[PDB]
């Protein structure tokens, strides 16, 4: 198979920030290991000129979600919020970086 | 930060 262009691994907030803040499309993100919380997983993501980070939880049932929705792997979480909003106020929909 | 937090 392909492995997932979204995933970045360990790098920096700010870098994260750099590198989307040059991307020309709305919803450009990726996935990366926060360095703030060990273990955890922070969604960064493209939205107008600025570039928000989401935390990905965990719910006491292990599953992954931003808010309300539950999914069984970081996959689906990412894929479902390519066609609904990461945001509760702006309408950001997932799209991957151009590399 | 985090936009979804809490």
């Amino acid at each position: 198979m392909k492995p997932h262009p979204w995933f970045f691994g360990k790098i920096p907030r700010a870098k994260a920030e750099e590198m989307l803040s040059k991307q020309r499309h709305d919803g450009a993100f990726l996935i990366r290991e926060s360095e703030s919380a060990p273990g955890d997983f922070s969604l960064s993501v493209k939205f107008g000129n600025d570039v928000q980070h989401f935390k990905v939880l965990r719910d006491g049932a292990g599953k992954y979600f931003l808010w309300v929705v539950k999914f069984n792997s970081l996959n689906e979480l990412v894929d479902y919020h390519r066609s609904t909003s990461v945001s509760r106020n702006q309408q950001i929909f997932l799209r991957d970086i151009e590399q | 930060x985090y936009v979804n937090v809490x």
